[PDB]
């Protein structure tokens, strides 16, 4: 009811946790008449009580007396009725829950905030997170420096403006941040790897972005614009081939297009399946969710499972499928890089690189199809599933190994 | 960045698909006839820069250029709402108000009188542009500005931007009725030679299937260019969607053409839309899509030419559940709704997009479907045999020989018929295993 | 109790009309009224140094008094009673001619219930950028008198010089008179208590 | 110590935008169409001796001194309801009421005649302002007096006062419409001249982009020289609004014009005013950006690359600075001005207060004074002007009347050739070589 811990001679079966954790059983003391899941139930109520009453500082309004009338009644009761307790406890813990509820979803604009994390954090904005690299491809190039992330953030204002989004008070809530090891007084082998964000969590959200939460959010940032920084340097390997398409195409020149036409397909499938049957179907699932719900902390959960599906179907917690899926996206933006150097016959140079990352390519898409299907085939991941059939739809993958491209330099 | 995109509207076709293009723009955008953002979408999550300018006092120009050798088309988008649309310093148009007469001799020589004026327009547009890609020409293959013009403007853009994209929308004509302009044949070639050698892609409006579309679908008796032209609207904001508004995926058109595009020489596009129809499934869309019946390209289905999917790109713009565009993908394989390439794997892509919040859909879910299919193949051999067919009788060639194109000899015609052969026969082998040796 | 005995000092002895008073007099916020009082003292005086002139506080105080009529901010009773003082003698031990130093220390009088509020302590930085603003109003009072003496007539390099040095002192003049002359000012103008707090004046 | 400026008011138009002006002083101080400080503006934070001075009666009466070959302007004056607002010992009416008839060599003549009218009223309002900057001349350079009687006045205050600034508002005449002066484009050159040669900063207020600005902006259908007067004072105040409204920056005239004109030549400054119907940092300079809200006709010239030398933003209301620098951060990032190539983009921001007499449905409006060379494009117009009617003599029966132009044109022939050295100036100084 108020949050007050009093327990100076550490009487009580609750103890206060770690204050971020601000409370945490006395599991060793604990009553075994008082179940787990009645423990967890109290140890939310007090929590939400003691945030409730240190933000009025910064849920129950008038009831506190009746529930406290009610535990009074059942102090007179001659015996313990585990039953009667818990559902007192339940009742107000479900009266605290639908005000909190309230109180989230009208008023600290999930909805917002949600938007922003996708557009932002999730790269929701396509084109504005390909207008964004094209400005800072120059920032990004080299390792960042202190100023590094400034010019960036600079960049991103600019392309906000190249976009039309002046009018968005959010970007000076956000700031590009960038990771370089000079601004601490191992730095960042380059400001792509460098680069970060930062969303000014107004509250009650930061309740929410928790530090884990946090990390969620900048791993799926990171993982978005490597897919994304592949997907566009082929492009532009395309493009400088299309530009050159009137030029005499030679052997090296066909051998380029046709393995980077390859690479790009296949990270292409892999993303819209990731980002569309993976993450935007965990998105999709959490957003309804939410609005389907007056409960804040079932709220809270499906945004939770939403990101969990999102991670997994990205195959980000399978570390060896992810590494080899990083190392694919480099294989593509390698090629792209190549082609768009020698948009003509290559150099001697060039074509050696060319085929090196060309068989490259093969031999890693080879790999990640196989790994694909027999994901597949284990685990009914729709995701998956789908980025195996985009593979091998017409067994050419299966005839290549599951190669997108495995066609000589 | 903006990436933003100038559209070339040529003469009357041109012209008036472009009106109603950004027509169908400023709906889905919120943005008034005069320019200005709707209030409702000021807050839209759409970027306008990719083919609007935005003016300091909010006034939203069009990145539009609108050259017409013919006044009634220029004259009707001066007098149009949308007439202040388009920025008045990006219209060339020529004096020489005798058009082209369907003539591609005659169109041509219109752009050469129009050149300065053009590539001036062209140069603006380009500075008006954050990341000008290159110019889209929207233009009629049968016509005589949209062909003949087409084909000029076509060859001073690759000349001008020889690494900037040079991509046009051809409407080629009828091919059941008898076209009223003898010179048809070989305005279409020449801008057939023109997408083949100095564009990316040309995506073929085939009249005839437009009118199948509006007869069995759309229930249209006879359908009227305008009402062509606004399908050709409808299917340019869909196709633009996703650069226009921010998507998950083919957020650019160099990532865009890498996925369609594997070879140059194979840049005839087909159509696909779904639903055609005056709550519609992924996977009830994904079958009208592969149904003939909703495929908005008039491409010959040859029964001896096994022809296949290249590569399959789906936008879906709607409120769309992903579950069920899964199951239509996989539906679609099982029951080989699509044929694919034989020398490569099924290249099918579905992009997610939102329907425009500030245009009304009568559809709670459209979808387009671009496919590279050989069966196109049969559309450019029909191109082919109708330019061969007016060279071989020299029809019409009379007031070609007037211009400057067709006075000495009729080479750019048969160079043309010949560049749509290959074209039709490369499709062929693109539905062949060997097209990688074709 | 505390919230009626600060509202009572913020409507009554007007404390944010003194802070607002020693902005517009103790860090010289009034243009018009400087750009005439500086001329004025200068033809009295030039080139930096004092020449022998306001060493005492009589004759910069007369010249003020004949100034006080004319203002861009004053004529107000937060503006009337303004000290103006010297806490050096203008005497160098060697007079230069090229010299913008100008220090002198003008007060706005605060009443003895605000005067926990607005402390000495804010008043005395208050001049001290008043003095840098003072040393800035010399240099264009000179950049006036050196475009007088163009403009009533080598000559044009030494106006392209001053052109570009003008250009770049604008810049820096533009970056100071945003960073120290318009965040704070705004958040000076607008940071006076409103729920009544006593402290709260004084914190700000 | 106050620093009062003199208004020369010429001719018709020059004494209907004097009076405008001083209408809209004494609405920015406090002060009744009477010259009489409200009783609730009397303690006002306003600087009304800027523009006003004080009567001993806390009458405040403009510092301006009406001068006029033609009695209508002068006797609408004293016969409106704002006879009162003006020294009427400050107004000269030249008794020979013929006026310059639209000839700038009458209308030097006049003001030869006149000269000892005008320069009491300028020697009185100099010993009646405590710290005098200079004499600011509101005259129109396309008619007979304005011009000629105009440069007359110029030359005598340049030779009186050498160490004294000399403003000038001189008004272009519209090359859209035919000018009712057949000699107006002699009248242009002789007043162009003026302007370069004896004012030290021009404000152009040319009566065909003011009348753009109505018909588009404002929505007014055939704009009447009353609203043409009053786009004139409207100008005129937000000039003046930081030295009648103190503010952080740019607090006098003379800090003003060396900011606006850095080669003394080249001094002519176009205008833009905003909203022409919340006004944001950003919004505000995207309109002064936007064609449609600059009040001066410059031509679209497409064979010279005009540039900016330097743009000072007014900016009248509640106006954080730091938000101001914001705002031309972005409109830096947009590239929605063009600066002077040969130095860093110079973007001065005013702070100004907008009149406590004056509702303002805008929390924040702006004026931009740009110095552009595409200015020169209406200088070039003038001068084209003048040698097409020199060329064929048109208009020179009415000149030969008058000792400047009896015997030749060739004051006309100077004042083309100044013109032109104007527009080449302007023209270099958008481009790196300018030094």
């Amino acid at each position: 009811l108020h949050g007050l811990l009093l327990d100076q001679h550490e009487e009580f079966f609750i103890k206060q946790g770690p204050s971020s954790k601000q409370f945490s059983l006395r599991v060793e003391i604990l009553p075994s008449y008082i179940p787990v899941r009645v423990a967890e139930k109290i140890l939310f109520v007090g929590e939400s009580v003691q945030m409730f009453e240190n933000q009025n500082v910064n849920i129950l309004k008038d009831q506190e007396d009746t529930f406290a009338a009610e535990l009074h009644r059942l102090k007179q009761q001659p015996l313990f009725s585990l039953v009667d307790f818990e559902q007192v406890v339940d009742r107000i813990r479900s009266t605290v829950a639908e005000h909190l509820w309230k109180l989230m979803v009208e008023e600290s604009d999930l909805l917002g905030q949600l938007k922003i994390i996708k557009d932002f954090y999730l790269l929701g904005r396509g084109e504005l997170f390909q207008a964004f690299i094209d400005t800072a491809q120059h920032m990004l190039k080299t390792p960042p420096t202190a100023v590094t992330e400034h010019d960036v953030n600079v960049a991103f204002q600019q392309s906000a403006h190249k976009v039309l989004l002046d009018d968005d008070n959010l970007l000076p809530l956000l700031h590009l941040t960038i990771e370089y090891h000079g601004k601490e007084h191992e730095a960042p082998a380059s400001g792509w790897a460098a680069l970060g964000l930062s969303y000014k969590v107004q509250w009650p959200l930061h309740i929410l972005f928790t530090p884990a939460v946090l990390e969620k959010y900048n791993v799926v940032f990171k993982y978005l614009l490597s897919v994304r920084r592949v997907q566009a340097e082929l492009q532009h390997c395309w493009a400088l081939q299309m530009q050159r398409k009137h030029l005499k195409s030679n052997q090296t020149d066909a051998v380029k297009w046709r393995l980077r036409n390859h690479m790009a397909f296949l990270v292409d499938n892999l993303q819209y399946y990731l980002q569309v049957d993976v993450l935007e179907s965990q998105f999709s699932q959490l957003l309804h969710q939410i609005n389907s719900t007056r409960d804040f902390e079932s709220i809270r959960l499906a945004h939770d499972h939403f990101l969990s599906n999102l991670l997994a179907q990205s195959f980000i917690l399978l570390k060896p499928v992810f590494h080899c899926l990083n190392e694919i996206l480099d294989l593509c933006h390698s090629f792209c890089s190549l082609v768009s150097q020698n948009l003509g016959p290559l150099d001697e140079r060039g074509a050696a690189q060319l085929s090196i990352l060309v068989k490259g390519f093969s031999r890693q898409s080879s790999l990640l199809f196989k790994i694909l299907s027999s994901v597949r085939n284990h685990q009914i991941n729709s995701d998956l599933a789908q980025l195996l059939l985009r593979l091998d739809y017409n067994k050419y993958y299966t005839q290549a190994g599951g190669t997108l491209g495995s066609f000589g330099m | 960045m903006p990436r933003e995109i100038i559209t070339l509207q040529l003469g009357q076709c041109g012209n008036q698909i472009g009106f109603e293009f950004w027509k169908q723009l400023c709906a889905e955008h919120g943005i008034s006839p005069e320019g200005i953002v709707e209030e409702f979408a000021t807050e839209g999550t759409d970027r306008k820069d990719v083919f609007f300018y935005q003016a300091d006092d909010e006034h939203y120009i069009p990145r539009a250029v609108l050259l017409d050798l013919e006044p009634r088309v220029i004259h009707s988008i001066l007098n149009s709402p949308y007439a202040k649309l388009y920025n008045p310093e990006n219209i060339y148009l020529s004096e020489h108000g005798g058009g082209a007469g369907n003539n591609w001799a005659s169109g041509f020589s219109q752009g050469e009188k129009i050149h300065e004026d053009i590539f001036d327009i062209i140069d603006r547009e380009a500075d008006g542009s954050d990341s000008l890609e290159g110019f889209v020409l929207c233009h009629s293959i049968a016509g005589g500005t949209g062909s003949g013009l087409g084909s000029y403007l076509l060859e001073r853009l690759n000349d001008r931007y020889p690494k900037k994209l040079v991509q046009t929308y051809s409407v080629f004509p009828n091919q059941d009725e008898m076209s009223d302009v003898v010179v048809q044949p070989y305005n279409s070639l020449l801008t057939l030679k023109r997408l083949t050698q100095n564009a990316d892609c040309v995506v073929v409006l085939d009249n005839t299937a437009l009118n199948r579309i509006a007869t069995d679908r759309l229930h249209i008796q006879n359908p009227s260019f305008s009402q062509i032209n606004q399908l050709v609207s409808t299917i340019m904001s869909a196709s633009t969607t996703t650069l226009r508004y921010p998507g998950y995926m083919n957020n650019d058109l160099i990532g865009l053409i890498a996925s369609l595009i594997p070879t140059p020489r194979l840049h005839f596009l087909m159509t696909g839309y779904t639903p055609l129809t005056t709550k519609t499934t992924v996977l009830d869309v994904m079958r009208r899509l592969l149904q003939p019946k909703n495929v908005m390209v008039s491409t010959g289905r040859d029964r001896q030419t096994n022809h296949c999917y290249i590569a399959i790109l789906n936008i879906i713009q709607g409120e769309v559940d992903p579950t069920q565009v899964h199951k239509s993908l996989q539906r679609i394989r099982e029951r080989k709704l699509a044929n694919f390439i034989p020398w490569g794997p099924a290249s099918i892509q579905v992009a997610l997009s939102r329907k425009s919040p500030y245009l009304p859909s009568a559809h709670r879910v459209s979808g387009l479907m671009m496919a590279n299919h050989t069966s196109i193949s049969s559309l450019f051999e029909s191109s082919c045999q109708q330019y061969d067919k007016l060279r071989k009788r020299e029809a019409f060639l009379e007031q070609f020989r007037k211009e400057d194109i067709f006075k000495e000899n009729f080479d750019e015609l048969d160079r043309s018929r010949e560049v749509v052969q290959e074209l039709i026969d490369e499709y062929h082998a693109a539905t062949r295993p060997d097209y990688i040796s074709w | 109790v505390n919230k009626a005995a600060v509202d009572y000092f913020f409507v009554e002895l007007h404390l944010g009309a003194h802070f607002e008073a020693l902005r517009h007099f103790l860090l010289m916020e009034d243009g018009e009224f400087a750009q005439s009082l500086s001329d004025l003292l200068f033809e009295k005086l030039g080139a930096g140094q004092t020449p022998g002139e306001l060493l005492s506080p009589l004759v910069l105080n007369s010249v003020l008094s004949k100034a006080l009529q004319y203002s861009l901010h004053g004529d107000t009773p937060h503006a009337a009673n303004l000290s103006f003082a010297l806490k050096f003698l203008p005497e160098a031990f060697a007079p230069n001619a090229p010299d913008v130093l100008s220090c002198l220390e003008l007060r706005y009088k605060v009443d003895w219930p605000l005067n926990i509020v607005v402390t000495e302590g804010c008043l005395s930085r208050y001049s001290g950028i008043f003095s840098f603003l003072l040393q800035l109003k010399l240099m264009m009072w000179t950049l006036k008198d050196v475009c007088f003496h163009l403009k009533r007539t080598q000559f044009r390099q030494l106006q392209l010089f001053k052109h570009e040095m003008q250009h770049f002192v604008k810049v820096i003049q533009g970056y100071i008179a945003n960073q120290i002359l318009h965040v704070t000012w705004c958040e000076f103008r607008a940071r006076l208590a409103s729920v009544g707090d006593l402290e709260e004046i004084q914190r700000a």
